[PDB]
């Protein structure tokens, strides 16, 4: 075949998102979890199976206890991310990888081992004839088919700001900001508690984080929402359990996204969101400005809430010069803007020559990564 | 011939075909090519040694000091080309159908083969069975003659060429004429169209031809070990089922219809794949059939009932059962088909319709019902199909040897002969080819052992003493694979062990051997891309894949005692004289068990006697001689164990020479270590072995032979043309000069 194709895949914390570059879509998308048998079988023909990943965890979830193996951008376990990725190309691709360049993404700021361990494995676990790890952001910023704009890309992982100006890109003012949909799970869980439901475990941590997904939304003012609270009519929503319990959330619905925006919820002093974006806007060149102002980028799984983008625009205009104007392009499909930006740099004739080739890596070693790509 | 060194290659129009090695290094070798003399690169390793002139269309292919496949197919194909049928391979007598009439087998012929070792005289199937009467008479003992699968062949047809060397021979009505007659019956019943011919043998045929100690004919008997009755419930994708079927449904005309109130192939559920013409015409073939019953002495009334229980097997299927909304057992809400069954049958449509769909099991000494899935009855109609087909033909076999008469019976041995479908292979390989595999597998190692007590006897009676591991052992780990239920426990104890157990799925069951039993070197994972099968294991023949799909379904033969009880109890004779019935019998009971068990019986009768062995090989499709597609031969020895044959036997001293012939023959190169003549012949090749320059491992010293190894004999060949050449060179410059 020509170019032998290529292949993608976006590991953030929580989904692996991959399939093959040329397409507009990825093929797989399952949550990157390792469930492990907590308790003791006793039958027999069961099997035994040490441990389930994917969303086989996600159907047999009662049994296991399960381990995300990516925190905050991290890899805390490496032979569960192998075992992720064994899992993506036999189970779901059916890909030799032999056969075909890999790409990563990979966050901003995060440590070097990382992204030196990460090509390590994809040389000595899956043997590849090349690879490339790229930053989250500037992926997104591709997908989206602008030049120039400040990508905010928060995952699951991980939140981070990378500001970009007619490509290039700013070291300097490139944010990195310890929140995420992980971390708005944990307090959900924790603001639910005030109610009486109580979910105490990582089986029904993933059920908050399903409730999260589709009824948080955030506020357009946090205080009058909170005020219209008083009177509940529509701020109130059932949701059904698997167990068939049916809880029923109110103001505590919208808060907690707003953390976003107020991380004196969650206790730290790290400035919100809007203010982040500002940090990085500041740090930049004067004359730049106006187009990063006008072009924001959302990515990322948790920028999904409905109502983001318009109490983003109007926390920005409001603190920054109204001499110009705010766009904020948040487009939906977002989520997967990740993936899409990788595939369409696999698909770049000229890229194909900046693959890290299995080649350079024996000889000159895994250190090279951060020598030869950003 | 020059010292080119002629080494045969492999190439994809010739499997094998000669070539001059000359250049070489390290695997490449570029080669000449004898008939095209293009030079081109393969390995080494690839290209096999050739055999002088001298070796050019043995007789035994154990004599050839070079044994390889590629040796082993150019002097068959020597044979053939030659008008030569026969050839031996080591142990093997191998037979190759020119489908020609050949002039062959007249009455001369086998008087000439009477009384004589099978090296007297040229290769024939007289010659083998006349070393099984001869071991029989002289030893008392009883014998065996093993057939491997081969079309089509004739393989029958030649086995009565066998009956008629046997009747010349023993004397002192004419033969058992009805023995041909016999064919299309037991065809009819016992064979289907499948992918590698259109008329295979499913099930193995055990013909018993008893003699008394006299070693006259006392009359003869048939007896059909392994079946495949899954084949009727269940099919390949592109296959038909066995031939009554078909032949049955265009076959019989309303006269016969009417009365089995039989339906066109759409019809049935059992039918797999559809009519799937087929035809043939049909109906012509049926019409000779029942004949063919006839004259063998069976009434039109016990025709007309066999024919409707063959119906009643077809029928199983029509049977529809409804799940139920929220209850488990299911149901029949429709009671016209098994309403058919019950008339076809002596069963009452409501204590069937109890029985099947909630049967009473004792729970000693009181009965109670059970519940039963829709899957679970529909296993139970499967069962009661498969087990009904199963019993109708042991019925049939015993009823046949009725139709054969003996004289005074008892007295006093047999020689049997065995026709069985061979090892092998498709692309899919599903579960029943794994069941082949598995008896082919027994009988080979079977073939093993016969061999190694001959050639351990065979040193005793040279004088030579020589411990060595038995061949048999080969299969030993492969066989336990597929076998052994314990401690590791083998793929048919696992299989079974899946299907029991709750929901179990086919890949529950793949996952299940692979972490059981994945250690085992005869096993093994492909991995990673496809490889669409998802198992495979090493045999004799080689590597097979095997998909697992349906496994567990094919599996399960769970047979209600209930039901059963009530066939016992049939109104109509035939069904209910047939269901005249221990193990596991009940629920359980899977066909993995139970084809176990019936290979189990007929490996203890074949090892009870002296077996002894023919391989038969079609050249062709085109039913034509003078073309011998070598990839075919290839591949039929491979699955028939010839190349096996040749592997056992290069691991121990296959090339026998007598003292004498080797001095007389060999003397021109030695003329240094040859003394003055001291004689005796022994000393003779003392000095020749001696001065020769040969290993003590590659040779022995016995009474009246010397043992060789594979190409010691070829490098004292090759010190024969290279003294030849110094010879023929010192006679012609010395005539010239
Ligand atoms: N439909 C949705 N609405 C709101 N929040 C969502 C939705 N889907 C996912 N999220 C949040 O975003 C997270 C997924 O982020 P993701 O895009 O997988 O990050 P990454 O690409 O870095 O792995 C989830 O864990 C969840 O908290
Ligand atoms: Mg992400």
């Amino acid at each position: 075949e020509e170019e032998i194709a290529a292949l993608v895949i976006d590991n953030g914390s929580g989904m692996c998102k991959a399939g093959f570059a040329g397409d507009d879509a990825p093929r797989a998308v399952f949550p990157s979890i390792v469930g492990r048998p907590r308790h003791q079988g006793v039958m027999v023909g069961m099997g035994q199976k040490d441990s389930y990943v994917g969303d086989e965890a996600q159907s047999k979830r009662g049994i296991l206890t399960l381990k995300y193996p990516i925190e905050h951008g991290i890899v805390t376990n490496w032979d569960d991310m192998e075992k992720i990725w064994h899992h993506t190309f036999y189970n779901e691709l059916r890909v030799a990888p032999e056969e075909h360049p890999v790409l990563l993404t990979e966050a901003p700021l995060n440590p070097k081992a990382n992204r030196e361990k990460m090509t390590q494995i994809m040389f000595e676990t899956f043997n590849t004839p090349a690879m490339y790890v790229a930053i989250q952001a500037v992926l997104s910023l591709y997908a989206s088919g602008r030049t120039t704009g400040i990508v905010m890309d928060s995952g699951d992982g991980v939140t981070h700001t990378v500001p970009i100006y007619e490509g290039y890109a700013l070291p300097h003012a490139i944010l990195r900001l310890d929140l995420a949909g992980r971390d708005l799970t944990d307090y959900l869980m924790k603001i639910l508690t005030e109610r009486g439901y109580s979910f105490t475990t990582t089986a029904e941590r993933e059920i908050v984080r399903d409730i999260k997904e589709k009824l948080c939304y955030v506020a357009l003012d946090f205080e009058q929402e909170m005020a219209t609270a008083a009177s509940s009519s529509s701020l109130e929503k059932s949701y059904e359990l698997p167990d068939g319990q049916v809880i029923t959330i109110g103001n505590e619905r919208f808060r907690c996204p707003e953390a976003l925006f107020q991380p004196s919820f969650l206790g730290m002093e790290s400035c919100g969101i809007h203010e982040t974006t500002f940090n990085s806007i500041m740090k930049c060149d004067v004359d730049i400005r106006k187009d990063l102002y006008a072009n924001t980028v959302l990515s990322g799984g948790t920028t999904m809430y409905p109502g983001i983008a318009d109490r983003m625009q109007k926390e920005i205009t409001a603190l920054a010069p109204s001499t110009m104007k705010i766009k904020i392009i948040a487009p939906p499909e977002r989520k997967y803007s990740v993936w899409i930006g990788g595939s369409i740099l696999a698909s770049l004739s000229t890229f194909q020559q900046m693959w890290i080739s299995k080649q350079e890596y024996d000889e000159s070693g895994p250190s090279i990564v951060h020598r030869k790509c950003f | 011939w020059t010292a080119r060194r002629l080494v045969w290659v492999p190439s994809e129009l010739h499997g094998f075909e000669a070539a001059a090695l000359r250049d070489e290094g390290e695997e490449e070798a570029e080669v000449e090519l004898a008939e095209s003399g293009r030079r081109l690169r393969l390995p080494r390793d690839q290209i096999q040694r050739m055999n002088p002139p001298k070796f050019s269309k043995a007789e035994d292919m154990a004599e050839l000091t070079c044994l390889n496949e590629a040796s082993v197919l150019h002097n068959l194909r020597e044979r053939y080309y030659s008008g030569l049928i026969y050839t031996y391979s080591g142990l093997f007598c191998v037979v190759i159908n020119p489908y020609k009439q050949l002039p062959i087998y007249t009455e001369a012929i086998v008087e000439m083969y009477r009384g004589k070792k099978r090296h007297e005289v040229p290769p024939h199937v007289y010659a083998v069975t006349e070393g099984a009467y001869r071991s029989m008479l002289q030893d008392r003992e009883d014998q065996s003659i093993l057939c491997t699968g081969e079309s089509g062949a004739g393989k029958t047809e030649n086995t009565k060429k066998v009956i008629q060397y046997l009747a010349h021979v023993a004397s002192s009505g004419e033969l058992e004429r009805q023995l041909l007659q016999a064919n299309p019956i037991l065809e009819a019943f016992g064979n289907a169209k499948t992918v590698k011919n259109d008329n295979s043998s499913r099930f193995g045929k055990f013909i018993r031809i008893n003699f008394d100690v006299a070693g006259y004919i006392v009359g003869a008997n048939i007896e059909t070990y392994l079946l495949e009755k899954s084949r009727a419930i269940r099919q390949a994708k592109d296959e038909c089922s066995f031939h009554i079927f078909y032949q049955l449904l265009g076959g019989a005309g309303e006269q016969l219809k009417a009365d089995l109130l039989l339906e066109p192939c759409s019809h049935y559920r059992f039918l797999t794949n559809g009519p799937s013409s087929s035809p043939g015409q049909e109906r012509e073939l049926f019409q000779e059939t029942l004949e063919s019953l006839r004259v063998l002495g069976f009434s039109h009334e016990e025709i007309i009932s066999m024919l409707r229980m063959v119906s009643a097997v077809l029928q199983f299927g029509n049977i529809a059962l409804k799940r139920e909304r929220n209850t488990d057992q299911a149901t029949m809400p429709d009671n016209t088909a098994a309403q058919k069954l019950c008339r076809l049958l002596g069963l009452g449509v409501t204590d069937f319709s109890r029985a099947l769909l909630t049967p009473r099991i004792k729970v000693g000494r009181d009965y109670v019902q059970k519940a039963q899935t829709k899957e679970q009855a529909d296993f139970a109609l499967e069962a009661l199909a498969k087990a009904t087909y199963e019993r109708l033909f042991r019925w049939l076999v015993l009823r046949l040897n009725r139709a054969l008469d003996r004289s005074p019976r008892q007295g006093a041995s047999f020689l049997g002969i065995l026709d069985i479908a061979g090892f092998e292979i498709f692309q899919l390989n599903s579960f029943e080819q794994l069941c082949i595999n598995y008896t082919n597998e027994k009988l080979q190692q079977l073939f093993n052992h016969t061999m190694f007590v001959l050639e351990q006897e065979e040193y005793q009676r040279e004088g030579i003493p020589w411990t060595f591991l038995d061949f048999g052992l080969d299969l030993q780990p492969c066989i336990d694979l597929i076998e052994r239920p314990a401690n590791p426990p083998g793929l048919l104890a696992l299989l079974d062990e899946e299907c029991w157990f709750p929901k179990a799925t086919d890949k529950s069951f793949v996952e299940k051997v692979a972490q059981e039993q994945g250690g085992h070197p005869k096993f093994q994972r492909p991995r990673h891309l496809r490889d669409q099968a998802d198992f495979s294991v090493l045999h004799y023949a080689g590597k097979v894949d095997y998909k697992a799909n349906e496994w567990l379904m094919k599996n399960m033969d769970p047979l209600n005692d209930n039901v059963a009880a009530l066939l016992h109890q049939s109104t109509d004779r035939l069904t209910a004289e047939i269901w005249k019935d221990r193990p596991r019998r009940g629920m359980f009971r899977t066909v993995g068990q139970l084809y176990k068990e019936s290979l189990s019986r007929l490996m203890a009768t074949l090892s009870n006697t002296n077996p002894s062995f023919v391989r038969c090989i079609v050249p062709n499709h085109e039913k034509r001689a003078g073309k011998l597609e070598p990839r075919l031969v290839l591949d039929q020895l491979r699955c028939n164990g010839v190349l096996e044959g040749i592997r056992i036997c290069r691991q121990g001293f296959p090339n026998r020479i007598l003292f004498q012939e080797f001095r007389q023959r060999y003397e021109i190169l030695t003329p240094n270590a040859i003394p003055k003549g001291f004689m005796d012949g022994k000393q003779a090749c003392e000095k020749m072995i001696q001065a020769l320059e040969l290993d003590p491992n590659l040779y022995r010293v016995g009474q009246s032979k010397i043992f060789f190894r594979a190409g010691v004999l070829a490098q004292l060949e090759e010190e024969r043309a290279s003294e030849q050449t110094k010879s023929d060179y010192l006679k012609r410059a010395n005539e010239l000069v």
